[PDB]
């Protein structure tokens, strides 16, 4: 069982503290940028591979490794990983806060009429202009938990470097005409908003 | 077929018509014509119940050893066809019985033929056909000459003759038929049948006027 | 109170060195032929009695995986094959289209009666000959059918002269003056590290260079417990080398009484084709007493849990990859090259708490590309008659599986792709050092003054 | 020099096999092992195997033995792998790699990496996008929802290309069935509700598909 | 364990020949079973076999014309051969087979072959393949000289072979001697049967010759009486 | 009792300095062990020859040092170079007793070259010249 932290807060000119616990852990440390090509940062636990930056080094224990960084940058915003021979730790998304926080612009849509006629009813909640790239969607019809019909995306990079996401509550023309008003609750950095929709408009 | 001759009492040794390549399994069968076959030896050396220990086959003891049937004390009654059924590990399923070795046993007592000659029957003459029937038994060897005479002149019309064959007693038997007309029968004074065997002749005679 | 440096010549100081080593073989000269591939014409005769000299108070480190002696024997063996192959018949003309048919109709066919044109002695005349070819050496091309030898698309081929023998004889190794060979006398010797009991020798023990795969043959054994030596046990990529404590018995036979056909393919050149088989056509195999093999695996899982926990599931499986030469216990026996399915062995499950001998089917090749070497392939000439050679198994080469469901259970299959790994099985107990006879120390001794 | 390149990305369906190449260059391929690793977009990497060219031999993570087959072609300095009995559960990014320029002969870990081959397994049979609007009611927001179309991308627009500002579109979620699904939204003044008209359009080449949606002005 | 074959004795070309073998003295299940023929002037030919498990194998030299079955009820083995030609005239023998396995190598690999030994044989049945029609024979008495004496019956102008002849329906067994048939120029057969009897039974004991010609189903009982003199 | 070659390599330094004739014997031979051998008349030849050259080449470099140090004929010679104590601080008891030439050579692995320079410069470049002006009378 090979494990490590999941997320770490950070900022430029700072230092980040990460872990990894496991037998023979911290054999090497990688960085996957969104997309392809993971890349080794330090072999063993404290071995500057010939051909990397010097501000990189790592510590460990009998079972717990630890990777250390100074002078953070936005260039080091990626996912970071702990290698153990055959086994690879879970995965830490390192965030380097270079933008200010942004609250989600939430717009919830009811099912259209030509969607109700084809035996369908999809609730469209759109989550835009938030930073960092994270929003939690919680669907609750009349505040009771709805665990049926939930489609969620992942945070996507907009033009404005803020992040966007969308969610779909798949309902029926019978489910769309049962509860008073479906309330999609978008949690952002802890805060929770409540946007509601009903078959009687604004 | 492959012919072989042996004198009575000698040990005959029969080689397989086909030679074994590799590990073999050989069965031996004896056939005299007109009989069902008999298994003599199987699995090369093994002898089924009922077979004399005078007969032996070659055991397959490592390779090179040609399959052979050994017959101690050749008897008149061993004059027969022999089949080597060769089975081996390289030849595939052996659908063929091989060639026959036709065994001739020489040295048997000469035996002069006993001969009996019958005239046409009272019923056949009534049907307007006349056939002379000449029957020959107890002789050895099988070389025999059969001739027909009318009074004392040779006849070659209507003469039908059999191949000599072994009796259960291992001597040979044969018969001869002369097809005629009743007019030939009554118009002649007599007819004779002549059987020649190893330089000697047996002759019987019939007549339309005899009791 | 006056301290002076003083020089000492012939002091016991040595240093680790990679140097040019030499051969050693018993001075048995059994030529009475023209054979002998390994000892050659003049490998230096061995000492009658070796002067293996124990060294009190001395503790020296060995590392068989970073050893320079292994990476030397390997290259040492290689040069001898080419040197023995060069003067022999090159089979460039055997790459004609071959017309081959199956032998057997009493199917219960891995071998081909092959007709092909060839070159005669006269350059203008050609010949239609037939030879028997094992299935592995030949491939089909497109009605007849038409075939070719497997090598014709990879490399040229040369035939070992029949005179040469493939038998490994023990070969020792002696050091020149100024150098020394250090020999570990530790029974429990870990794969690497310092050996507390050290003797020095002028030459190593008789190392039989048995080239074999998945299993070491006619080697040297291990005392006490069976020995597990890896460069890193926990690392799958580094193999796991095993040395037995008890030798098991193996009888290997090619059970068909084959025949040799000398076909002349030029002035002096002569190809040795496989003639008609005589007697039954039987497949090669090797037995090992099943009882003995159950015994031997126990000592293994016992030395294994000392490195894997008193309780874990340790099972054995067959090889799952590689070339045909790595999937099989490949070896040479009497001059024919055997490749044997080892699944009956590596089939059991071990829970760590008559003879009924297992038989192994073996295929045979005469075209071989040994030492994971691409280029000159070899034609091993057919060996006339039936083959039977007895070999001990003096070791194994194993390999573990990658990351599973928390290691619940651990699995071991054979294979030894590098050949040095066979040499390490006979070289773990040796290491090379260079002699430093010059020592400096402070004494009160001063030389007589010049003035 | 010293680099890995892999075959083209593919999409295969359940049961099927898949063979991926990994052409290697810039180092003498034969000497070093070659491991293969799988990353799902959304779980760790799962080691699978290794295969020295010198012997061609292997061993596979027990989660993977049997279904997989790794092959080399040293004539060309290249390896391969073939994965059979494909299920949707094995769709992921597949990277080849090795340790060469380290000073650690212990084979581990890996530094030299193929860009990867992405392999999508899903019964992405042909399925047709159904487009449905999103109605309006300060400012008022109206949009359109494109649903249930086999592999992406689609293209959505408004007012025959004459209305472009104030809009925002969100990434298509691969709905868990194998159908992509995305939507759009535009913010219009509620003073044009009932008089001004606003229309949406959608496109999808894979099936030669084309859907529109009229929206007459609600009085609001 | 005893077997007796029976068949049509004559079939015309392109027709189906059917022979059966009735088993006495034992069942059918403990043996492999087989049929063999012998053509006049040629050696033995192996036709095929059916094993314990009703699995039948035929000689490929016969171009797939053979069906072997074990009608286990009548304790009969059946054989039918279609597309017959005159070249099929032979004596057909039934026989049991004892199967052997000779091991020359390792059983686990398969270095053995099966072989067959034929341990119990039938009597044979003669079949002639011809388009000519059967003809039942004419039987004539051959009277003994009136002056011991020999008497018999002449079986004239029949087709095809064979004929069975008894004397006093089996009760007269010592001294009987039947002869091989002659093939006349007409392509018809004749044979003769003789029995040597004491001169002093004549005029009182009736000697009747029982002739059975199964192919034309001619069974004639012929009295042979003494000369009037 | 006489046991072999290098037996005291792990013993203290004082004891090892006593059996220098034994180690002196085996540095060249060589030709007792392998003339060719030209008694019968390839790869072994190359290895043999490379081994013989490596042995006399290493041996002659060591005898070269004793010649310019005036120790050609002797197995033990004492010098005038003072032991600058910074080289090793162990006293005459810690150095020669309860230590091997090995742990000493490891401790003295440095300054070896400085000593060589002092050994070639300090005495033998001056001592031989003083000998010529001295025997003039
Ligand atoms: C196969 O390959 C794998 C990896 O690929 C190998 O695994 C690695 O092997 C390395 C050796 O090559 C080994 O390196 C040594 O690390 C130790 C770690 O000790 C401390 O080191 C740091 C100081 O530099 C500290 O910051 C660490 O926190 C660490 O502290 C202690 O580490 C203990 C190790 O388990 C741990 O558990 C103890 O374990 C022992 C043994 O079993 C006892 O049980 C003990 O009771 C336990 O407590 C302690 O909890 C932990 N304590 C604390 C407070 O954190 C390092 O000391 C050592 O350095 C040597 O040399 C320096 C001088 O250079 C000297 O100062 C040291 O004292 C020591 O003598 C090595 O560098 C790796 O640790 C190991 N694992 C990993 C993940 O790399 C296998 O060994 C290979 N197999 C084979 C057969 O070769
Ligand atoms: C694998 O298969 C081989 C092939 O069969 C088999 O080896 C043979 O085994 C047979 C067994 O019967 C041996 O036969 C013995 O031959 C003895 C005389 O040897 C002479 O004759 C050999 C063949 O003779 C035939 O061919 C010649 C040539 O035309 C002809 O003159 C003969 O009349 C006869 O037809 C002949 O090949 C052999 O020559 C050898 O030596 C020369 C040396 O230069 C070499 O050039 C040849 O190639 C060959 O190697 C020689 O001329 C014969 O006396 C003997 O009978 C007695 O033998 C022993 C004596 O110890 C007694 O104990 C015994 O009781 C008899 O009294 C027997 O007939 C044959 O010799 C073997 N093959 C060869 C080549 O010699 C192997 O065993 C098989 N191996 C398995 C199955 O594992
Ligand atoms: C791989 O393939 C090769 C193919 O070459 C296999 O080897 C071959 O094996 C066969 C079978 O044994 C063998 O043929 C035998 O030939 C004998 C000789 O008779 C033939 O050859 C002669 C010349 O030798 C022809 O000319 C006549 O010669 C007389 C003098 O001997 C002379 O007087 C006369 O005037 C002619 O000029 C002759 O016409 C005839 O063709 C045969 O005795 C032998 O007998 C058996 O097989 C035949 C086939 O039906 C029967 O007819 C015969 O009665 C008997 O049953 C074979 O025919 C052939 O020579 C040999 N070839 C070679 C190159 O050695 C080999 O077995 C295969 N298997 C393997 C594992 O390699
Ligand atoms: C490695 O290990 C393998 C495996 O052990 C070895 O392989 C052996 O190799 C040898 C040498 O090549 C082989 O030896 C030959 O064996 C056969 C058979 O010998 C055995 O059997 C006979 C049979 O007699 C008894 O059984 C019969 C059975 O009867 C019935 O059989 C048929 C069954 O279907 C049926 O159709 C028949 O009609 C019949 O009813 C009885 O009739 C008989 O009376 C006996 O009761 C025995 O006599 C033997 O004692 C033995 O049991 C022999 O014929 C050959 O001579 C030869 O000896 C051997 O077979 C191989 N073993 C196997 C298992 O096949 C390798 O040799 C080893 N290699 C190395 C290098 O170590
Ligand atoms: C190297 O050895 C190979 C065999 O291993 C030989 O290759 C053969 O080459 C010949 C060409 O000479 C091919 O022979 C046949 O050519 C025939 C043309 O007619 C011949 O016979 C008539 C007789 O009247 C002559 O008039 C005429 O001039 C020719 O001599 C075809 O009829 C052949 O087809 C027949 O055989 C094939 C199978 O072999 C069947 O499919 C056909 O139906 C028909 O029965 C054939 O084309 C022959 O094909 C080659 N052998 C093989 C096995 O394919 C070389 O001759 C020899 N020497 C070299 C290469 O120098
Ligand atoms: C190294 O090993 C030696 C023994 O080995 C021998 O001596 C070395 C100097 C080398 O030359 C080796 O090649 C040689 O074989 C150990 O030496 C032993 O030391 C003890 C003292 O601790 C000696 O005891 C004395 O013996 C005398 C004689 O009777 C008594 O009078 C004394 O009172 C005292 O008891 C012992 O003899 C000696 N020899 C042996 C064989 O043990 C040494 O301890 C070891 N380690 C070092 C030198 O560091
Ligand atoms: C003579 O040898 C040839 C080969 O040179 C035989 O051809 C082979 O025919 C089989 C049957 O159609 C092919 O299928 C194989 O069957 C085996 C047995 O189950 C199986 O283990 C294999 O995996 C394969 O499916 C086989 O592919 C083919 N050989 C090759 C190389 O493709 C031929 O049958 C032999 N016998 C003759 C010609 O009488
Ligand atoms: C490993 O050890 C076994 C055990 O010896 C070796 O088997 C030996 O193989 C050789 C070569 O086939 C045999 O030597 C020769 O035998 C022939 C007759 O077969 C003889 O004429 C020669 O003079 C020569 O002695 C030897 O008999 C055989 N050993 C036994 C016990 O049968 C094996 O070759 C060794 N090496 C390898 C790589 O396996
Ligand atoms: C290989 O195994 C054989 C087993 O037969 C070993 O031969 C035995 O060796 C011991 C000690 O050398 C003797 O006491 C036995 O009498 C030998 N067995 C015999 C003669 O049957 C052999 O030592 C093993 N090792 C090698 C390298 O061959
Ligand atoms: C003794 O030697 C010590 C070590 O220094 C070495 O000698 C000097 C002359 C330089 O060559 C230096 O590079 C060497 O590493 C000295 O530190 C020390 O002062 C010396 N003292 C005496 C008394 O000679
Ligand atoms: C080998 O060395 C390691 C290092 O301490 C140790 O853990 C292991 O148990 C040793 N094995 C043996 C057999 O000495
Ligand atoms: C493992 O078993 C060995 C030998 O029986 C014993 O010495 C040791 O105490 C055991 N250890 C554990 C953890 O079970
Ligand atoms: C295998 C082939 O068989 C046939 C012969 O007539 C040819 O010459 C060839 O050797």
């Amino acid at each position: 069982a090979l494990t490590q932290p999941r997320s770490v807060s950070g900022s430029p000119g700072q230092s980040v503290n990460i872990s990894c616990t496991g037998a023979y852990s911290g054999l090497g440390w990688y960085q996957q940028h969104p997309g392809r090509a993971p890349k080794l940062i330090i072999y063993e636990v404290n071995r500057r591979p010939s051909g990397v930056s010097d501000r990189f080094s790592g510590s460990k224990s009998g079972n717990t490794a630890s990777l250390t960084i100074s002078g953070l940058r936005t260039e080091d915003e990626a996912d970071y990983f702990c290698s153990a021979f055959e086994y690879f730790g879970e995965g830490t998304k390192l965030t380097v806060l270079s933008q200010p926080k942004a609250a989600p612009s939430v717009t919830l849509f009811p099912p259209s009429s030509e969607e109700l006629q084809a035996n369908k009813a999809t609730l469209v909640c759109l989550i835009s202009d938030f930073y960092p790239g994270a929003v939690t969607v919680a669907w609750k019809a009349d505040s009771s938990p709805v665990k049926a019909g939930v489609e969620t995306t992942t945070p996507s990079k907009q033009s404005n470097n803020k992040y966007a996401a969308s969610s779909y509550l798949s309902l029926t023309p019978e489910q769309w005409k049962s509860h008073k008003s479906y309330s999609c609750q978008v949690t952002h950095e802890g805060s929770t908003v409540e946007k509601t929709v009903a078959p009687t408009e604004c | 077929v492959r012919p072989l001759s042996v004198a009575l009492g000698e040990t005959a040794r029969i080689s397989c018509g086909r030679q074994a390549l590799g590990s073999r399994a050989v069965q031996w069968y004896q056939h005299r014509p007109g009989q069902a076959p008999i298994l003599l030896i199987y699995n090369n050396q093994d002898r089924p119940s009922g077979i004399p220990e005078r007969f032996s086959g070659t055991p397959d003891i490592n390779f090179g050893t040609r399959a052979t049937l050994t017959i101690s004390g050749v008897e008149a009654g061993d004059e027969a066809d022999y089949y080597c059924h060769m089975w081996d590990s390289r030849s595939g399923f052996s659908w063929s019985f091989g060639g026959a070795t036709r065994l001739t046993v020489l040295g048997q007592p000469k035996a002069a033929p006993s001969v009996t000659l019958f005239p046409p029957s009272s019923e056949e003459l009534q049907a307007n056909k006349a056939t002379l029937v000449c029957l020959i038994s107890d002789f050895y060897p099988g070389a025999v000459t059969v001739a027909w005479k009318a009074d004392s002149s040779p006849v070659k019309a209507g003469v039908e003759t059999t191949t000599p064959s072994k009796q259960s007693n291992n001597k040979y038997a044969a018969s001869s038929y002369l097809s005629l007309t009743p007019e030939q029968w009554k118009s002649h004074r007599s007819y004779s049948c002549q059987v020649t065997h190893e330089g000697s002749t047996v002759e019987k005679t019939v007549a339309p006027t005899e009791c | 109170e006056n301290l002076w440096v003083t020089v000492y010549y012939g002091v016991p100081v040595w240093k680790d060195a990679e140097t040019t080593l030499f051969c050693a073989s018993d001075a048995k000269a059994y030529e009475t032929e023209k054979h002998n591939v390994w000892a050659t014409h003049a490998c230096v005769p061995t000492d009658p009695n070796p002067q293996e000299i124990h060294l009190e108070n001395v503790t020296e480190e060995f590392n068989m995986w970073k050893n320079n002696m292994v990476e030397q024997m390997h290259t040492d063996i290689i040069s001898l094959w080419d040197q023995s192959l060069k003067p022999c018949v090159k089979l460039t003309p055997l790459c004609v289209t071959l017309q081959c048919t199956n032998v057997t109709n009493n199917i219960t066919g891995e071998l081909k009666n092959c007709s092909f044109n060839m070159t005669t002695e006269l350059r203008d005349k050609k010949q239609k000959v037939y030879s028997l070819f094992y299935r592995l050496d030949v491939v089909q091309i497109n009605s007849n059918k038409e075939y070719r030898l497997i090598n014709c698309n990879t490399s040229a081929i040369t035939q070992a002269c029949p005179k040469v023998s493939f038998e490994p004889i023990p070969i020792h190794y002696c050091a020149p003056a100024g150098f020394a060979i250090l020999k570990c006398k530790d029974k429990k010797f870990n794969g690497t590290g310092p050996c507390p009991s050290v003797s020095t020798v002028q030459c190593t023990h008789g190392i039989k260079p048995v080239v074999s795969t998945q299993l070491l043959l006619n080697g040297s054994l291990a005392e006490e417990e069976v020995m597990i030596r890896s460069e890193n046990i926990t690392n799958n990529a580094k193999n796991i080398l095993v040395q037995f404590n008890t030798p098991v018995q193996i009888n290997c036979t090619r059970p068909n009484n084959n025949t040799r056909k000398s076909i002349r393919i030029g002035p002096g050149q002569a190809f040795y084709a496989t003639g008609d088989i005589i007697g039954d056509i039987r497949q090669a195999h090797c037995n090992v007493s099943k009882a003995t093999w159950n015994e031997t695996l126990g000592k293994v899982v016992k030395q294994l849990r000392k490195h894997f926990g008193n309780n874990t599931i340790i099972r054995f499986a067959n090889s799952s990859g590689g070339d045909l030469e790595v999937t099989t216990h490949s070896f040479n026996c009497g001059g024919e090259f055997f490749y044997c399915n080892t699944s009956g062995l590596f089939n059991s499950t071990w829970i760590s708490n008559s003879n009924d001998s297992i038989t192994l089917p073996c295929r045979i090749k005469q075209i071989i590309n040994m030492w994971q070497r691409i280029g000159q392939a070899m034609y091993a000439p057919p060996i006339q008659g039936v083959i039977r050679c007895v070999s001990n198994i003096t070791g194994l080469i194993l390999t573990r599986d990658g990351g599973s469901t928390n290691s619940t259970t651990e699995t071991f299959r054979p294979g030894g792709g590098d050949m040095r790994d066979n040499w390490r099985s006979e070289l773990y107990k040796y290491k090379v050092v260079k002699i430093e006879p010059l020592g400096v120390a402070p004494t009160r001794c001063k030389r007589r003054v010049v003035g | 020099q010293v680099q890995l390149v892999q075959s083209r990305a593919e999409v295969k369906k359940p049961g099927a096999s898949v063979k991926v190449s990994c052409e290697a260059s810039g180092y003498n391929f034969v000497d070093h092992y070659i491991h293969w690793v799988r990353q799902a977009p959304g779980q760790r990497p799962q080691w699978v195997g290794w295969m020295n060219p010198r012997g061609g031999g292997v061993n596979y993570s027990q989660r993977f033995q049997g279904r997989v087959t790794m092959t080399r072609d040293t004539s060309i300095d290249t390896a391969y792998m073939q994965l059979n009995r494909l299920t949707s559960g094995d769709t992921a990014v597949y990277y080849c790699a090795t340790q060469v320029k380290l000073d650690s002969s212990a084979g581990y870990p890996f530094d030299i990496w193929g860009q990867g081959t992405m392999v999508t397994v899903s019964s992405a049979s042909t399925k047709g996008p159904s487009v449905f609007p999103l109605a309006p009611s300060g400012t008022a927001a109206l949009g359109c929802l494109v649903k249930d179309y086999f592999p992406e991308p689609v293209t959505v627009s408004w007012n025959s290309g004459a209305l472009t500002s104030g809009v925002h579109t969100f990434p298509a979620v691969l709905q868990s069935s194998g159908l992509y699904s995305l939507s759009s939204v535009v913010t219009v003044p509620s003073s044009s509700l009932g008089t001004q008209t606003y229309i949406c359009n959608v496109n999808h080449k894979p099936s030669n598909t084309k859907v529109d949606k009229k929206v007459e002005p609600k009085s609001c | 364990v005893q077997l007796q074959e029976s068949g049509p004795g004559l079939v015309k070309p392109s027709e189906t020949l059917s022979v059966t073998c009735s088993v006495s003295g034992d069942s059918m299940n403990n043996y492999y079973w087989t049929w063999i023929r012998q053509s006049p002037g040629k050696g033995l030919e192996w036709i095929g076999y059916i094993s314990d498990r009703e699995s039948a194998t035929y000689n490929p030299s016969l171009n797939s014309r053979v069906v072997i079955s074990r009608d286990t009820s009548k304790n009969q083995l059946s054989l039918k051969l279609n597309s017959v030609t005159p070249a099929d005239t032979a004596v057909y023998y039934c026989a049991t087979a004892r199967r052997g396995q000779r091991i020359y190598g390792v059983v686990s690999f398969g270095e053995f072959f099966y072989y067959y030994s034929m341990d119990v044989w039938g009597k044979g049945t003669t079949v002639t393949v011809s388009s000519a029609s059967t003809k039942g024979p004419s039987v004539f008495p051959l009277a003994p000289s009136s002056k011991t004496a020999a008497l018999g019956c002449l079986v004239k102008d029949y087709f095809p072979e064979p004929v069975t002849v008894s004397w006093n329906s089996g009760a007269l067994t010592s001294g009987v001697h039947t002869f091989p048939a002659v093939l006349q120029s007409s392509g018809l057969y004749s044979l003769s049967s003789v029995v040597t009897v004491p001169s002093s039974s004549l005029g009182t004991q009736t000697y009747i010759c029982n002739v059975n010609h199964k192919p034309s189903n001619t069974k004639v009982d012929k009295r042979v009486e003494p000369k009037s003199c | 009792v006489f046991l072999g070659f290098l037996g005291a390599a792990g013993s203290t330094m004082g004891a090892a300095s006593m059996t220098l004739t034994v180690q002196a014997r085996n540095l060249l031979s060589g030709i007792v062990q392998q003339q060719s051998n030209l008694l019968r008349a390839t790869v072994w030849g190359i290895k043999q020859l490379q081994a013989r050259v490596l042995a006399v080449e290493r041996y002659l470099r060591d005898q070269q040092l004793l010649g310019i140090w005036g120790c050609s004929g002797k197995l033990i010679c004492c010098t005038n170079v003072p032991w600058n104590s910074s080289w090793s601080n162990r006293n005459l008891s810690e150095i020669w007793d309860n230590m091997t030439w090995l742990q000493w050579d490891k401790e003295i692995s440095n300054y070896t070259q400085i000593i060589y320079g002092l050994l070639e410069e300090s005495q033998n470049q001056q001592e031989k010249n003083e000998q010529d002006l001295l025997a003039l009378d």
